[PDB]
């Protein structure tokens, strides 16, 4: 019967992805927001830049 | 026997989910409170394309930053210039149900496919002075429902056969098939390093995928609904998803937590297409509701709304250098906003 | 006082229903069909109307008086009659679009295409230009007549219009029987069709606004087109207070038109 | 991928004759068309020009109530009427294929000429100031190119060609747009320019270098082209 | 647009404006239809007497210079939730139906009912289609089947007054045939508001006259939407 077959496979997939290092929460926090002001200031859509450096004026 | 098999899988999933819960340490949203909020921001139409004449289905922007391609349910497919608002090229395709198209990084070759089960590429830079096609791939027994490059010879293509692939052109053979989803899959994104990719399928759960490994590495859920497009975020961490329950999420890799949500109580409608910004401040997500809401990726705070659309939005997409934002929707217009 | 007050709604009401039909269908990009041009020009039509012609048909009646010079009745003269029959050739072409998109199903998008609304906007714009300015300026009317006609009008300093017996008949024909009999036929057919279904379907909305567009378009046309005819044929006994009465139910159809054609139906409404 | 032309040959002055061109390999109903000319001992010459959509066409100052330019898309051949042929109308004639959208390349591809023997302004002025130099089989060799108006447009672009004719064959296109190289250029040459003066780099140097090199510009069409200068090993 | 290549890209432009315009009118003179059945049901049949992994199938047919456009679902999963939005604007749906198995009729209710009351196929009529009849009317004269073991309901049942027999071999067929079409009409009036219709029809083997009958059903299908569009219904 494949059925037991099926089942063994996946069983033994599951406990493979258990053994992984986890960071703290807390610490990617602080990774994911600094990213934002190292380049907040290259971002066009974020700060609107004047009418002479965007090709889609007019 | 089947009795012990599943007794064991359900204490492991137990033990991930308590280890999970163990690794929780605080919420971003209390991180980030103390932070000004970014404002209001005001977009405005800047260009109209015309010219399609069923309905849009996907959309892929250009590394140059000015040029783009779309796919009509009509089976055309039409190359823009941003700037000048002209059309490049107009290539008629063979089976008009195509679902999905993509850009090639080199700007040598475009992809589409749809219920006919094939991925087709087509030569953009030849010696004659026509596009033609160079490869079909077939394979798949679902309908093919995304697909993004890798460079000129490597290809990754998602299939409602509940199964991803990784093709080869030069020889047309699968290289590696990827299984484990119980639903079809709609959508997937690539890594800027092109080293790792996700994807999303009706079983409301999203997995993480090796490119020469061919295994899963990690598997996210918490989503009530199938998963309609997902986007990944510049740092190579974190990724956000969409789904049909007016619910948006984003999940942290390393951390293996979710993160945020993203909802409103007057949006009752399902998300589409997502993106992030160039700086992943800001998050864009079609929906339902003829308009595009603009969210803010650090307070869960909605500024901005992106209306004029006769239809539903059906795709998004932000410029490689983030000039401006381009929007497609079943009206058979696309609009490009700054 | 209360006739200066009567005839100043009727300038107001025009001008505005043609002003709002003309933006919502050249801003909207939904309204782009091939049907709703012809119904745009057939609002610029009567907005050209409402603002040439009305202003100075009132103090006209009102003075009892021309006072404005003679290069300058002709001129209104020529541009009154040309401006009617562009509206009656419009209401004359929406029938035989409603015709054709009624009894014709399966063929109604590809027979009806913006190549045959641009046909059908030129020709009625121009047919009336090659025939109201010959007609005047040339006097293809006034043949026969001059001292009568003259005697009546020109040595009491009128700006009445005139016409002969057979100007006259030539008038009727054109510009009443030709598009008259065309939209009755076409809305007789589509009156049983209508039934049917229904019966079909359940085993009328088609008596309620059929009806109406039919009675308006008479009501404001058949006095008026009639008396004309055998004003001549009896001894011209007309009084011109009854003649300027006839006149201010062209003017009343033309305000009543667009909401009639535009309001009534809620694709628009929308 | 292979031009044709028929024609040619010797008559009386204040003849008329018809010259075609050929097409095969390649969807010639999306290029336009050109007529170039070339002096047996002097450089190119532009003639006149039809669109893909024979929606426009243009003829040079020297010559335009005289030459006539038609085009037969289904069986793919280019037509050129000359009537009342000149003492000057000796030279040699080309067909060049062109296509303009973003990117491309155009002036990629010459045929092979046919040859015509007759018994007896505010255009942009470009000049060169060399004509000839002898060189070392493996050292670097710059040419220079000068123009009379300054050549860059609002837009950003710069146009500015290079062909370099190879003595006893049809020429070639190596630079065009004054920065981008052509498909089966080995990648030694390089251009480079100011606004008003230009330079061609090469850094190594074959036997398969020898030849003229000849300047060409795009700016307002006015399709003038320069003097050439010759190269020997 | 000042230089001669912008120039020559916007030509190129509109010339491609030109041919998706051409493309429009032979779109706007098409109509679509979506045809839909089961293993069992002979579409196949039906499919080949009207005219690898593939995914859809398309079938062209022309009746009174009209073109019809089909297609057909091939190698696709059981599931049709998804994929089921993109044919929301077809002029009408095919449903095929085999009336000679027992329980294989209960499946083809239970389809019928889900697809008539889907979200995205409002304001979609479909046309019913009876296939196999001659083995319905084989397998009753025989005996050894009964259709009161898999319906209670059919003893309690009788040949309606609007009958029109037009074999009428034997009453028992008859009253079999319209139990049958009964069943789908009542499933079918159970909703729809007015929005949208069903047409059922009794399909033999070959029965070369389907496409009459598709032909007159989609005629009366847009005819009620244009009169209910101008208000006369
Ligand atoms: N609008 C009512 C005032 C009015 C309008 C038009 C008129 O002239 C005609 C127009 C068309 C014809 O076929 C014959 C005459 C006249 I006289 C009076």
């Amino acid at each position: 019967t494949a059925s037991i077959a099926q089942a063994r496979k996946l069983v033994e997939q599951l406990k493979m992805e258990a053994n992984i290092d986890r960071i703290k929460v807390s610490k990617a926090a602080a990774d994911l927001m600094a990213y934002c002001e190292a380049h907040a200031k290259e971002d066009p859509l974020l700060t609107p830049v004047p009418a002479s450096e965007n090709p889609f004026r007019e | 026997e089947l009795d012990q098999l599943r007794q064991e899988a359900e204490q492991l999933k137990n033990q991930i989910r308590d280890a999970r819960k163990a690794c929780a340490d605080a919420t971003l949203s209390q991180i980030t409170n103390n932070i000004d909020p970014v404002g209001r921001i005001q977009m405005r139409t800047r260009r109209t394309l015309r010219g399609h004449l069923a309905k849009i289905y996907a959309m892929h922007w250009g590394t140059d930053s000015r040029l783009l391609v779309s796919a009509s349910q009509d089976g055309k497919l039409i190359i823009w210039d941003s700037y000048t608002t002209n059309k490049v090229h107009a290539i008629p395709l063979r089976s008009s149900w195509v679902m999905t198209c993509a850009y090639a990084p080199s700007g040598n070759y475009v992809a589409c496919g749809g219920l006919d089960n094939i991925c087709s590429i087509y030569n953009l830079k030849t010696r004659e002075g026509n596009v033609r096609v160079s490869r079909e791939l077939a394979g798949h027994t679902g309908y093919l429902s995304c697909c993004r490059f890798l460079d000129d010879n490597q290809i990754v293509t998602s299939s409602g056969d509940t199964t991803c692939a990784l093709w080869d052109i030069e020889t047309g053979q699968q290289t590696t098939t990827f299984t484990g989803h119980t639903g079809d899959v709609m959508s997937l994104s690539l890594a800027p390093d092109t080293r790792l990719f996700v994807s999303g399928a009706c079983d409301a759960s999203a997995k993480l995928w090796d490119v020469r490994e061919g295994m899963c590495r990690q598997t996210f859920t918490g989503h009530e609904s199938d998963i309609n497009a997902i986007c990944f975020f510049p740092n190579g961490n974190a990724f956000a998803t969409g789904s049909d329950d007016a619910t948006c999420r984003l999940f942290d890799l390393r951390a293996d937590q979710e993160l945020m949500t993203y909802s409103h109580d007057n949006i009752i409608c399902g998300i589409t297409s997502v993106s992030f910004s160039k700086s992943g401040r800001l998050l864009l997500a079609g929906y339902d509701d003829f308009n595009c809401n603009v969210w803010d990726a650090l307070k869960a705070d909605r500024a901005g709304v992106l209306a004029g659309h006769d239809n539903r939005v059906s795709c998004l997409g932000v410029t490689d250098d983030g000039m401006a934002v381009a929007t497609g929707s079943w009206d058979s217009f696309l609009k490009i906003w700054n | 006082a209360s006739l200066y007050s009567l005839m100043s709604l009727i300038i107001l009401a025009t001008l505005v229903g043609n002003l709002i039909v003309i933006i919502s269908i050249s801003h909207f990009k939904q309204l782009h069909t091939p049907t709703n041009w012809l119904l745009h020009s057939m609002a610029i039509v009567d907005f050209l109307l409402g603002c040439l012609i009305m202003p100075c048909s009132m103090v006209r009646t009102v003075e009892r008086c021309w006072y404005f010079g003679e290069i300058l009745c002709k001129v209104h003269t020529s541009t009154d009659i040309m401006l009617s029959s562009a509206s009656i050739f419009h209401l004359a072409f929406i029938s035989i679009d409603r015709y054709c998109a009624v009894c014709d199903p399966l063929r109604y998008k590809a027979k009806i295409n913006i190549s045959t609304i641009l046909v059908m906007i030129l020709v009625s714009w121009s047919l009336p230009a090659v025939y109201a300015f010959g007609m005047i300026f040339l006097e293809l009317n006034l043949k026969g007549v001059e001292e009568l006609y003259r005697s009546q009008v020109s040595d009491l300093g009128g700006c009445s219009p005139f016409f002969s017996k057979v100007s006259g008949v030539l008038a009727f024909m054109t510009s009443f029987y030709i598009p008259g009999s065309v939209m009755l036929f076409v809305y007789y057919r589509i009156y049983f069709i209508a039934k049917g279904q229904a019966r079909s379907i359940n085993r009328t909305k088609a008596a309620k606004t059929l009806g109406i567009m039919v009675g308006v378009f008479l009501v404001c046309w058949c006095p008026f087109f009639l008396c004309t005819v055998l004003d001549p044929f009896l001894g011209y006994v007309i009084p011109p207070s009854l003649n300027d009465a006839l006149y201010w139910f062209g003017y009343l159809n033309s305000a009543l038109n667009p909401m009639v054609y535009a309001f009534f139906y809620p694709w628009f409404r929308r | 991928v292979q031009l044709v032309e028929s024609g040619g040959g010797l008559v009386q002055p204040g003849g008329s004759r018809k010259l075609s061109c050929s097409a095969s390999g390649f969807a010639f109903s999306s290029f336009g068309m050109h007529w170039v000319r070339q002096a047996p001992e002097k450089g190119l010459e532009w003639v006149a020009y039809i669109s893909s959509g024979s929606g426009t066409i243009y003829y040079a100052d020297t010559v335009k109530g005289r030459f006539t330019i038609s085009r037969d898309d289904p069986k793919n051949t280019l037509f050129l009427q000359m009537t009342s042929l000149r003492s000057e109308d000796t030279a040699m004639y080309y067909c060049v294929r062109s296509i303009y959208y973003y990117g491309s390349s155009p002036f990629d591809f010459w045929g092979q000429g046919t040859t015509l023997t007759v018994s007896s302004s505010s255009d942009i002025v470009m000049t060169q100031a060399t004509s000839s130099v002898p060189v070392t089989p493996g050292e670097s060799v710059s040419i220079s190119c000068r123009s009379s108006k300054s050549l860059l447009h609002s837009n950003g672009n710069t146009y500015l060609y290079w062909f370099l004719q190879r003595p006893g064959q049809s020429p070639q296109l190596l630079i065009y747009r004054m920065s981008n190289l052509a498909s089966g250029v080995p990648d030694r040459f390089s251009g480079s320019g100011s606004g008003t003066a230009f330079t061609l780099t090469i850094s190594r140097l074959e036997a398969e270098d020898v030849g003229v090199y000849y300047c060409m510009q795009h700016l307002e069409y006015p399709l003038t082209f320069g003097a050439g200068t010759k190269l020997e090993l | 647009t000042l230089s001669a290549e912008d120039k020559a890209a916007v030509e190129r432009s509109k010339m491609i404006e030109k041919q998706l315009q051409k493309d429009k009118q032979v779109y706007r003179a098409t109509h679509r239809l979506l045809l839909l059945g089961a293993d069992n049901s002979g579409k196949s049949t039906i499919v080949k007497q009207m005219r690898k992994t593939s995914g859809i199938f398309e079938t062209k047919f022309q009746v009174d210079k009209v073109n019809f456009h089909m297609f057909d679902v091939g190698a696709q999963r059981d599931e049709r939730r998804k994929w089921i939005q993109c044919f929301n604007d077809v002029t009408a749906i095919i449903f095929v139906v085999d009336s000679s198995d027992y329980n294989r009729l209960q499946e083809a209710l239970n389809d019928f009912k889900s697809i008539w009351n889907n979200r995205w196929l409002r304001t979609i009529s479909v046309i019913l289609f009876l296939n196999k009849q001659d083995l319905l009317a084989e397998k009753v004269l025989a005996g050894k089947s009964k259709i009161e073991d898999y319906f209670p309901e059919f003893a309690r049942y009788t040949t309606p007054e609007d009958a029109t027999p037009e074999p009428g071999e034997d009453p028992r067929v008859t009253r079999a045939k319209y139990f049958i079409r009964d069943e789908f009409l009542r499933i079918s009036t159970a909703s729809g508001d007015g929005r949208h219709y069903c047409y059922p029809h009794f399909t033999c083997s070959v029965d070369t006259e389907n496409a009459r009958r598709i032909f007159n059903d989609c005629r009366d299908i847009i005819q009620r939407m244009h009169l209910r569009q101008y208000e006369l219904l």
